RNA sequence: UAAUUGCGAUAACGAACGAGACCUUAACCUACUAAAUAGUGGUGCUAGCAUUUGCUGGUUAUCCACUUCUUAGAGGGACUAUCGGUUUCAAGCCGAUGGAAGUUUGAGGCAAUAACAGGUCUGUGAUGCCCUUAGACGUUCUGGGCCGCACGCGCGCUACACUGACGGAGCCAGCGAGUCUAACCUUGGCCGAGAGGUCUUGGUAAUCUUGUGAAACUCCGUCGUGCUGGGGAUAGAGCAUUGUA
C-alpha cells in the first residue's frame, strides 16, 4: 500500500496533456483513488535582449519567452503498478516526477 | 454588538492606550529611552521623549491583536523609516530591535503579550480582555 | 444555510471580494467597519454605493469585503464596486426582479464603474 | 487601411458567384455556411473571408455586380 | 498650548562657553550655533540637564546654563556613552572627550601635524594641496 | 547532483544540444539522423538514431567504445 | 480644495461653486494673438479663442497665479487659491488671470 | 571565458551557462530559448 | 488607394516574386471542465469582546460545496459588423452606434532576391614573407596602476523648501530570486544607540524568506519664512562587516 504524488513539468501542453489524461484515464480505468489532474499556474520566464548588436544606432529593447507549465497528481497503489506505470509513460518533452512520502 | 478594538481610530486607541499606560504607571522602561533614537533611518530622537515608549508599546500590542503571531523584525519592518543618504536617494531601512524587543518583554511581563509555538509574539487573554476594555472606554468618552 | 451571496470587484489589478448574506445589517471590509477607511478623502466613495439607493437596504444584509491586490485607491475603488454588486446580486436571486433592477438604475445613473470594472489595462510597454 | 488580403476578396468572389442562394445578410449563418461548404485552415481567416462575404451580400441585394 | 505672556525678561542676545548664542531660537537651535556641538548632541544635552526645550531659548535661566557647562565638560558623568561624542578613543591619551568651538581646530591642526610629522600620504597631499591651490 | 528546477531543466536542454552538434559533426559520413538521451536510475542511455550503424558500430564495437569515453570524458561521467 | 472652499465660506461669500463659476467665466480670454508669418518679421493675427482653450486658460491662470504668489510666502495653497478665485470671481486687476485676460485681449486688439 | 569560441568577452555567465551572447544566441534554439514576443 | 493596391482606358497580354501576408502575443467570458503547491464560503474544534441574533480571530486536512475571485485548457470572438457621409458612387476613406476588443485592438520573427576585401575555421595543400631560438609573443613573483586633477564635453543623482522638512501613528504592491556533495534566500528567540553579533529554524520552493506590512502617500504634531530646523558638500574621531589584503 504506497501513497504516491506526481508532478509533471513541460513547456508543449500537448505532450503534457497527452501524459496526464493518460495517467488520469490508465489510474481509473483500473480502480484507484485519486486527486484530479491539479494544475499549476504558467509560468512565463521572459528575457530583456537590446536591439543593438553594433554600437550603430540608439538603443531600444526587445524580449525573449518561455512558457512553464506544471501539473501533480496524487494516489494509491501498490510498488508494481507504480514502477510500470513509470516506465510506460516515459515521454521527452514532459518531464516526470513521483514522489512516495507524505510528509 | 460588542466593544472591540476593531471598532475604533487608531490614533484614538493609542491616545487611550498611551494614557493607561502614563497614568498606571507599571511597565517595565530602561533608561536608553532618553538618548535613543527608534530607527537608524532617523535624524532626530521622538518628539515624546517622556511618554513615546507607551506610545510604542501601544501601537505594538494593537498591532499584535489585530494577527496570529509576530516577531521582533515584523516590528522592525512595521516601524520602518524612510532614509535619506544625502546625495544618495531614500532607502528603506529597518528600525532599531532594542526598542521592539523590549517592548515585547516589557508586555509580556506586564501580561499583555505571549511568546506563540509559531515562534511569535501573540495576543494574551489577559490582553484581548484589557485592550477591549479600554476600546470600551475610547467608545464611553464619545457618548 | 443563511442566504448568502458572493461577488467580487476589480480596479487596476486590486480585487475585493463581497460576501452577502442574511444579517442584522452589517457592513465590514477586512474585519473592520465601513466607517474607518485607510483613505481619509476616498472615504465617501466606499460610502457611495450605500448613499445612492437609500440606506435601509442594509437593515436584512450582513455584507463582508475582502481586498487583495494593488494600493489605497486601486482597493477602495475594489470595495465600492464590490459592495455595490453584492447588493444587486443578493437583490437579483432573493428579492424581486424590479427592485434589483432600479437598483442598477440607481447605480448606473451616476458611475457607470460600480457595476462594470475598469476597462484601462495597463499597456504593453512594446518593445 | 483595412482592407482585406486578395485571398478573402477572391474568397468572397467565388462563394457568392456560385452560393449565392445560402448567403443572406447576416455573418452568422455565412460563418457555419462557410464551415460547411469550405476548408479553410484557420477560424480567423474563414470569419475574414464570411464576413466579406457578408458585406458582399449586402452590396448584391441592392444591385448587380461586375461577377 | 497655552498663550503665557512676559512683560520683558527675555534677552536678544546671550553668550556662553564664550560664544554667542542667540535667545529666540528653540533651545536646541540656539545651542547649536557653536562648533562641537549639533542639532542631535544639543538635543540629548537639553534632556539630561531635564531642560524644556519646548520652551525658547528666551526662558532661560543662568541656573541651567551652568548645569549645560557642566554636562559640556562631564559628557560621560552624566550618562552620555562614548558613541556620542566626536574625539572618542584617543591616541594621546586614551580617554573620549567631546571637544568644545575653539578647540576642534586646535585638534585639526594637532591632527594634520602629526600625519605632517610622521610624513603620511594625507599629511604631504593636504600641505601640497593647500599650497598650490592657492599659490 | 542538485542544480535548481530552471536551471536544471535547461542546462539538460545544452546537454542534448552540445551532444547533438557533437554527433551531427562526428558521424557525418554515416547518415546520422538524430539522438536521444534517456535518464534511468543506474545509468545515462544515448541512443543514436544513425542510418549507417554498420560504421558506428565498426570492428569488436570498437568504435561506440571509443564514442563513450568521450562523451565521458569530456561530460566527467563515472 | 476641500480646504479652499473651508475659506471661500469664511470669506462672507455665500456660494462659493458659484465664485469659482464666476472666476472662470470672467478669466476665460475672448480674443486673442497668433504669430503667423508675414514675411519674417512676423506680425500677430487677432483670433478669437475657442470655449473650450477659454476654460482651459481659465483654470491654467488661476492654479498658476496662485502657486506663483503661494511661493515663498507663509500663506497656504488653499488661501491663495481662494483668494485668486475670488479677485477673479468678479474681476478686481488684483488677480493674476484677470491681469493676463485683459493683457491678451488688449494685445489682440492693438493687433487688428 | 565563452565555452565556444575562445572569447573573454560577451560572457553571458549567469545560470553557470556561460556562452557569450553572439554564440548563446545562436544556440539558444538548441538549449531552449524560442522566439515568443 | 496607405501602396505600380485596384477599377478603367488602352499595341499590349501573360506570369513570377516585393507589399501585404505566414508566424508569436495580449485584453472579455457568473457559459465549459477542474483544484491542501491557489483561494472563497458553510460546518465542526476554539479564543476574546458584547451579549438579543452579533463582532475579530486560531485549527496545511475535522468534513462539505464552490472556482465568484486565482489558475491548465477548449471553445467562442471580429468580419472593419451596423447606420451615415465621401469616392468613377468601383476597390476604399472618414464620422457615429453597438462591441472584451473596430488607427490594420496594437507589437515584432519567416522567405526569395540581388550588394558585401565584411568576423574566424584553432579546415586544408613541398604553397610567396621575416627570421629561423638566448627574442621573451611563453611563464611566473612582488608592489604600483586603470580614480592622479586649472579645465572642456556629456549621462545623471541630490537640491534651493511651508502643495515643505522634521517628530509621532495609519499602513497598501507587483516582477523576481534563493543552498550538494554546499554554506544560498533566511523567519523567530536573546545581546547591542546603531551598524551588527549570537542561539536556532523553514525552504532546492504557488508549501519557507514573503502578505517581500516598499516608498511616495494618509492622518495627528514641531518649525514659520530667517541659506531656516531647506540643502548635506567637504572634513575630524570612533565602532563593525566583506575580503589573504
Ligand atoms: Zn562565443
Amino acid at each position: 500500500i504506497i501513497k504516491i504524488r506526481i508532478t509533471l513539468t513541460s513547456t508543449k501542453v500537448k505532450q503534457l496533456e497527452n501524459v496526464s489524461s493518460n495517467i488520469v484515464k490508465n489510474a481509473e480505468q483500473h480502480n484507484l483513488v485519486k486527486k484530479g489532474p491539479v494544475r499549476l499556474p504558467t509560468k512565463v520566464l521572459k528575457i530583456s535582449t537590446r536591439k543593438t548588436p553594433n554600437g550603430e544606432g540608439s538603443k531600444t529593447w526587445e524580449t525573449y519567452e518561455m512558457r512553464i507549465h506544471k501539473r501533480y497528481i496524487d494516489l494509491e497503489a501498490p510498488v508494481q503498478i507504480v514502477k510500470r506505470i513509470t516506465q510506460i509513460t516515459i515521454e521527452p518533452g514532459v518531464d516526470v516526477e513521483v514522489v512516495v512520502a507524505s510528509n | 454588538p460588542g466593544v472591540s478594538v476593531r471598532d475604533v481610530a487608531a490614533q484614538d486607541f493609542i491616545n487611550a492606550y498611551a494614557s493607561f499606560l502614563q497614568r498606571q504607571g507599571k511597565l517595565e522602561v530602561p533608561g536608553y529611552v532618553d538618548i535613543v533614537k527608534t530607527s537608524s533611518g532617523n535624524e532626530m530622537p521622538p518628539q515624546d521623549a517622556e511618554g513615546w515608549f507607551y506610545k510604542r508599546a501601544a501601537s505594538v500590542a494593537r498591532h499584535i491583536y489585530m494577527r496570529k503571531q509576530v516577531g521582533v523584525g515584523k516590528l522592525n519592518k512595521l516601524y520602518g523609516g524612510a532614509k535619506s543618504r544625502g546625495v544618495r536617494p531614500y532607502k528603506h531601512i529597518d528600525a532599531s530591535g532594542s526598542i521592539n524587543r523590549k517592548v515585547l518583554q516589557a508586555l509580556e511581563k506586564i501580561g499583555i503579550v505571549e511568546i506563540s509555538p509559531k515562534g511569535g509574539r501573540r495576543i494574551s487573554e489577559n490582553g484581548q480582555r484589557d485592550l477591549d476594555r479600554i476600546a470600551a472606554q475610547t467608545l464611553e468618552e464619545d457618548e | 444555510a443563511v442566504p448568502s451571496v458572493q461577488t467580487f470587484g476589480k480596479k487596476k489589478s486590486a480585487t475585493a471580494v463581497a460576501h452577502v448574506k442574511a444579517g442584522k445589517g452589517l457592513i465590514k471590509v477586512n474585519g473592520s467597519p465601513i466607517t474607518l477607511v485607510e483613505p481619509e478623502i476616498l472615504r465617501f466613495k466606499v460610502y457611495e454605493p450605500l448613499l445612492l439607493v437609500g440606506l435601509d437596504k442594509f437593515s436584512n444584509i450582513d455584507i463582508r469585503v475582502r481586498v487583495t491586490g494593488g494600493g489605497h485607491v486601486s482597493q477602495v475603488y475594489a470595495i465600492r464596486q464590490a459592495i455595490a454588486k453584492g447588493l444587486v446580486a443578493y437583490h437579483q436571486k432573493y428579492v424581486d426582479e424590479q427592485s434589483k433592477n432600479e437598483l442598477k438604475k440607481a447605480f448606473t445613473s451616476y458611475d457607470r464603474t460600480l457595476l462594470i470594472a475598469d476597462s484601462r489595462r495597463p499597456e504593453p510597454k512594446k518593445f | 487601411g483595412r482592407v482585406r488580403t486578395k485571398t478573402v476578396k477572391r474568397a468572397s468572389k467565388a462563394l457568392i458567384e456560385r452560393y449565392y442562394p445560402k448567403l443572406t445578410l447576416d455573418f452568422q449563418t455565412n460563418k457555419r455556411l462557410c464551415d460547411e461548404i469550405a476548408t479553410i485552415q484557420s477560424k480567423r481567416l474563414r470569419n475574414k473571408i464570411a464576413g466579406y462575404t457578408t458585406h458582399l451580400m449586402k452590396r448584391i441585394q441592392k444591385g448587380p455586380v461586375r461577377g | 498650548s497655552l498663550v503665557v505672556q512676559e512683560q520683558g525678561s527675555f534677552q536678544h542676545i546671550l553668550r556662553l562657553l564664550n560664544t554667542n548664542v542667540d535667545g529666540n531660537i528653540k533651545i536646541v537651535y540656539a545651542l547649536t550655533t557653536i562648533k562641537g556641538v549639533g542639532r542631535r548632541y544639543s538635543n540629548l544635552v537639553c534632556k539630561k540637564a531635564d531642560v524644556d526645550l519646548h520652551k525658547r531659548a528666551g526662558e532661560l535661566t543662568q541656573e541651567e546654563l551652568e548645569r549645560i557647562v557642566q554636562i559640556m565638560q562631564n559628557p560621560t558623568h552624566y550618562k552620555i556613552p562614548a558613541w556620542f561624542l566626536n574625539r572618542q578613543n584617543d591616541i594621546t591619551d586614551g580617554k573620549d572627550y567631546h571637544t568644545l568651538a575653539n578647540n576642534v581646530e586646535s585638534k585639526l591642526r594637532d591632527d594634520l601635524e602629526r600625519l605632517k610629522k610622521i610624513r603620511a600620504h594625507r599629511g604631504i597631499r593636504h600641505f601640497w594641496g593647500l599650497r598650490v591651490r592657492g599659490q | 547532483a542538485l542544480i535548481s528546477k530552471k536551471r536544471k531543466l535547461v542546462a539538460d536542454g545544452v546537454f542534448y544540444a552540445e551532444l547533438n552538434e557533437f554527433f551531427t559533426r562526428e558521424l557525418a559520413e554515416e547518415g546520422y539522423s538524430g539522438v536521444e538521451v534517456r535518464v534511468t536510475p543506474t545509468k545515462t542511455e544515448v541512443i543514436i538514431r544513425a542510418t549507417r550503424t554498420q560504421d558506428v558500430l565498426g570492428e569488436n564495437g570498437r568504435r561506440i567504445n571509443e564514442l563513450t569515453l568521450l562523451v565521458q570524458k569530456r561530460f566527467k561521467y563515472a | 480644495i476641500k480646504h479652499t472652499l473651508d475659506i471661500i465660506n469664511v470669506l462672507t461669500d455665500q456660494n462659493p461653486i458659484q465664485v469659482v463659476v464666476d472666476a472662470i467665466t470672467n478669466t476665460g480670454p475672448r480674443e486673442d494673438t497668433t504669430r503667423v508669418g508675414g514675411g519674417g518679421a512676423a506680425r500677430r493675427q487677432a483670433v478669437d479663442v475657442s470655449p473650450l482653450r477659454r476654460v482651459n486658460q481659465a483654470i491654467a491662470l488661476l492654479t498658476i497665479g496662485a502657486r506663483e504668489a503661494a511661493f515663498r510666502n507663509i500663506k497656504t495653497i488653499a488661501e491663495t487659491l481662494a483668494e485668486e478665485l475670488i479677485n477673479a470671481a468678479k474681476g478686481s486687476s488684483t488677480s493674476y488671470a484677470i491681469k493676463k485676460k485683459d493683457e491678451l485681449e488688449r494685445v489682440a486688439k492693438s493687433n487688428r | 571565458q565563452c565555452r565556444v569560441c575562445s572569447s573573454h568577452t560577451g560572457l553571458i555567465r549567469k545560470y553557470g551557462l556561460n556562452i557569450c551572447r553572439q554564440c548563446f544566441r545562436e544556440k539558444a534554439n538548441d538549449i531552449g530559448f524560442n522566439k515568443f514576443r
